[PDB]
RNA sequence: CGCAAGACGGACCAGAGCGAAAGCAUUUGCCAAGAAUGUUUUCAUUAAUCAAGAACGAACCGACCGGCGAUGCGGCGGCGUUAUUCCCAUGACCCGCCGGGCAGCUUC
């Protein structure tokens, strides 16, 4: 069990030095909201000491580094959080990918399915009844997913990322939820057990 | 130069802003004998009285 | 809610 | 003044690669993968496996007169994911360890117009 | 020996930015550099291309205004042959109350008709030296801007 | 609904309404005299005209046909008939 | 023309810089010099930078000075009359001489139809056009009433001297690139 | 760095538009067709619904009078802004009004 060392200013004094900037857009009716969190959200990247900026005209979130920086990665942390912001996610689950433990992924899912009745019944059963399938998916991943338009939105470790990209394009691919979300659940139990750990799953995996 | 330059505008502004002056005053407002001048003032556009409009 | 409801080149510069 | 480089690093979930070239990016410098430094197909993809990869690349330079990188992160691209691996935050630290400067940070992950 | 260092330093393509390449001017416009000849430890290049940021063209593209695109194929004064890309977004009015600005068909292929002759005609009569003078403050673009005000108004408008 | 008399409408109604649900259909045209320059003869123009009009002593150019009334030259004096 | 091209305090940023004389193209049959005047040779007016040939001195040496067209940014705030646009042009010589001197140190001499500049021994005349100004000169308002558009010796003089005297030298200019020997035949051929 | 091949036409893209339905999305040229609107033009009952027959064809309830907002096209009128017309073109915004549409919310 190795952990990543934490990084500070003492291991590198002004390691920048050219200033990377990132821009992103997001919808009026996400206007509202961004607008009352800017306070908080500004308070949040002064830590790191890179600057954002809230165009209301142009209705654009951007981040560009500065001169104090010394980690040059944190500017693509400071990127995935204003896409998260733009796809509905709320600010203080968006805010937890700035640690190092935590990763993202927005998984665009519009153009799987030409037909758009098609697209939303597809989309309500990865949902499904009470939110439980999502949940279902959500507890098993360990990982917090958000559905919004035609975007899918999950951060968490990167293990649990890989696992919610095959089921969300699944799911638009015509095979049921239910499937991978009970394979998913064989799978827990058999990393229980230590025994037969190299032997293949193919047969405790159910088949249709 | 610099003097006779800014002279002649001076002038030359004076003159253009009495014209329109002018021209909003008499759009519309019909006279005596029923006439109505047609200009490019009003919201109606108009067909210009030069020889390519008329060849067109 | 009573009242809602009642010199010469500077010019190209 | 500043020798620069220009500083690839793919990061996928199966492998980390990081590539130091010249400006233009047509001669290759030093190449090192994540499966180089660790004898195990599980932690090819592993941050511990990619700092190792930066800290051997990153001293390959001092030498040889490079003393600014430009990094261009990539992800797989395509039809797949366009995340970077766990391997990216690691082995980008690991080279602003070394005493590496950093120039300006772009992503080049190849983002499909069409979907297939 | 039977084989030449110059020929493989040759033909190598340099991506710099213009802000690299001058001192108070944007970062988000981009230009390719060709080597031509090898004159003693010496590279000497010229221009080979010019394009902008992914960052910049994808903050442009809103939701709710029309896209206008054109390209054209002209040749300069000393025989160098470009392909030319413009971008433009129609604007919506400080005193509009409508939210959607939506040019219709016919008014968008007169904008990009317009679009097509502007750039004709300021890259056929200059050369490859005067070209890229207008490239670096993007004068191509203001006058495509002010030229299409009278059938849709436009805003960032680039080559 | 607001009460509306059937038999005697309103001064501004039937100026509003369209011009065959009116009471008694009556069209919204008119028939003007035109006064071209360069000759100051008399042409007869129909408001919604569907070809173009040319002074019969100059030949010049009066109107052009549009999709509703018809464009009058710069110059021209017009009136209304009747 | 890169100095043109980067010049601020304009109220029209410059759009087009084009060279009109046989210098520029190679066929100057003796081509010039850098020169530097000799203060004695010459009397002063000491009210503004210019020389005079002096009465018991000989003629002086010849300068000629190169013409070049430099257009503006469009704009719709030119007069539409066609003296009043001989008024801003002079006014756009006096400023482009004014911020030139100001901005590079370069000696500049301002007239109504164009600006002569000094730099590196070299003398030229930078001549500011305005694009719609022979459209305004070809209008025609006839006794009949009607307002047409005719070609006019002044119009056509226009346009030669600032639409196609630039094409050719430039043109030209191309020419002698890929062959060098041009330039040795046409001078010869005027001489 | 360059070349070749097979698909596809994102973002712009809307409960918007078009077609009898099934269906229809890069640029440009060409051919025929069409809805609505405008009309003091023309004919004068030439119409409606339909078994048979013919063309095409993916892979609560009822013609139940109305109203209010937006929306697409066409037309009319208008205080003001905004560009401006060699050719090409006479528009962008705001307000009121009349029609036929795509849909909502209400009523009888
Ligand atoms: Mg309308
Ligand atoms: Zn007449």
């Amino acid at each position: 069990g190795w952990k990543e060392p934490a990084f500070s200013k003492e291991d590198n004094p002004r390691g920048l030095l050219e200033e990377s900037s990132f821009a992103t857009l997001f919808p009026k009716y996400r206007e509202a909201y961004l607008k009352e969190c800017w306070p908080l959200v500004q308070k949040a990247l002064n830590e790191h000491h890179v600057n954002a900026t809230l165009d209301l005209i142009e209705g654009s979130m951007t981040v560009c580094t500065t001169k104090k920086t010394f980690d040059p990665y944190i500017i693509i942390r400071a990127r995935d959080l204003i896409k998260l912001l733009a796809r509905s996610v709320s600010f203080e689950q968006a805010v937890r990918i700035l640690q190092d433990d935590v990763a993202c992924d927005i998984i665009k899912i519009g153009s799987l399915v030409r037909n758009k009745e098609r697209f939303v019944k597809r989309r309500q059963r990865l949902i499904g009844p009470k939110g439980s399938t999502l949940k279902a998916l959500e507890l098993l991943t360990n990982c917090y997913i958000m559905v919004q338009g035609n975007t899918v939105s999950a951060i968490g470790p990167f293990s649990g990322l890989k696992e919610v990209r095959k089921v969300v394009l699944d799911t638009m691919k015509n095979i049921h939820p239910i499937y991978n979300i009970k394979s998913l659940m064989i799978k827990r139990e058999l990393a229980k057990d230590s025994e037969l750990r190299s032997q293949s799953w193919e047969r405790f995996l159910p088949q249709f | 130069l610099r003097v006779e330059v800014d002279t002649f505008m001076e002038a030359y502004d004076q003159k253009i802003a009495e014209e329109e002056a002018k021209a909003k005053e008499e759009e519309g407002v019909p006279d005596e004998e029923g006439w109505v001048k047609v200009t490019r003032r009003g919201r109606r556009p108009v067909l210009p009285r030069t020889e390519a409009a008329s060849l067109r | 809610e009573q009242i809602e409801r009642l010199s010469a080149l500077d010019r190209f510069v | 003044e500043n020798v620069f480089g220009v500083c690839h690093i793919f990061a996928s979930f199966n492998d980390t690669f990081v590539h130091v070239t010249d400006l233009s990016g047509k001669e290759t410098i030093c190449r090192v993968t994540g499966g180089m430094k660790v004898k195990a197909d599980r932690d090819e993809s592993s941050p511990y496996a990619a700092m190792l990869a930066a800290q051997d690349v990153a001293q390959r330079c001092k030498e040889l007169g490079i003393t600014a990188l430009h990094i261009k992160l990539r992800a797989t691209g395509g039809n797949r994911t366009k995340t970077p691996g766990p391997g990216a935050q690691s082995a980008l630290r690991a080279l602003a360890r070394s005493g590496m400067k950093i120039g300006r940070i772009e992503d080049v992950t190849p983002i499909p117009s069409d979907s297939t | 020996g039977t084989k030449i260092a110059s020929d493989g330093l040759k033909g190598r393509v340099f991506e710099v930015s213009l802000a690299d390449l001058q001192n108070d001017e944007v970062a988000f416009r981009k230009f390719k550099l060709i080597t031509e000849d090898v004159q003693g430890k010496n590279c000497l290049t010229n221009f080979h291309g010019m394009d902008l940021t992914r960052d910049k063209m994808c903050s442009m593209v809103k939701k709710w205004q029309t896209m206008i695109e054109a390209h054209v194929d002209v040749k300069t004064t000393d025989g160098y042959l470009l392909r030319l890309f413009c971008v433009g977004f129609t604007k919506k009015r400080n005193n509009q109350i409508r939210k959607t600005s939506y040019a219709q068909h016919q008014q968008v292929r007169q904008i990009r008709k317009k679009m097509m002759e502007i750039m004709t005609r300021e890259v056929q009569t200059n050369d490859l030296k005067e070209v890229v003078n207008k490239l670096i403050p993007d004068s191509i673009g203001k006058d495509i801007e002010k030229a299409c005000q009278s059938i849709y108004p436009l805003h960032d408008v680039f080559v | 609904p607001l009460a509306k008399d059937l038999l005697h409408p309103s001064p501004e109604e039937e100026k509003r309404k369209h011009k065959k649900k009116r009471l008694v259909q009556s069209p919204n045209s008119y028939f003007m005299d035109v006064k071209c320059p360069g000759c100051y003869k008399i042409t007869t123009v129909f408001s919604h005209a569907q070809t173009v009009v040319l002074c019969v002593g100059c030949s010049t150019v009066l109107c052009q046909p549009t999709g509703g009334k018809a464009r009058l030259t710069e110059g021209c004096s017009f009136r209304r008939k009747q | 023309s890169r100095l043109l091209w980067g010049l601020e305090g304009l109220p029209l940023t410059v759009s087009a810089v084009q060279g009109a004389h046989p210098v520029l193209r190679y066929t100057e049959v003796f081509p010039p010099t850098p020169v530097r005047p000799a203060f004695s040779f010459y009397e002063t007016l000491r009210e503004r930078s210019s020389l005079l040939p002096r009465l018991d001195k000989p003629c002086p040496a010849y300068v000629e000075p190169m013409t070049v067209v430099c257009h503006l940014e469009g704009s719709g705030q030119w007069p539409q009359d066609a003296e009043a646009v001989q008024r801003v042009r002079a006014a756009f010589q006096l400023r482009l001489a004014e911020l030139l001197t100001q901005q590079h140190g370069l000696q500049c001499r301002a007239t109504a139809t164009h600006t002569d500049v000094l730099k590196d021994g070299f003398v030229f005349r930078i001549r500011v056009a305005y694009q719609r100004e022979p459209q305004i000169l070809k209008e025609v308002q006839s006794p009949e009433g009607m307002i047409s558009l005719r070609d006019t010796a002044a119009s056509l003089r226009l346009e030669r001297d600032t639409r196609q005297l630039p094409l050719l030298t430039s043109a030209l200019h191309g020419l002698q690139q890929q062959h060098p020997a041009f330039s040795g035949v046409a001078r010869l051929a005027k001489r």
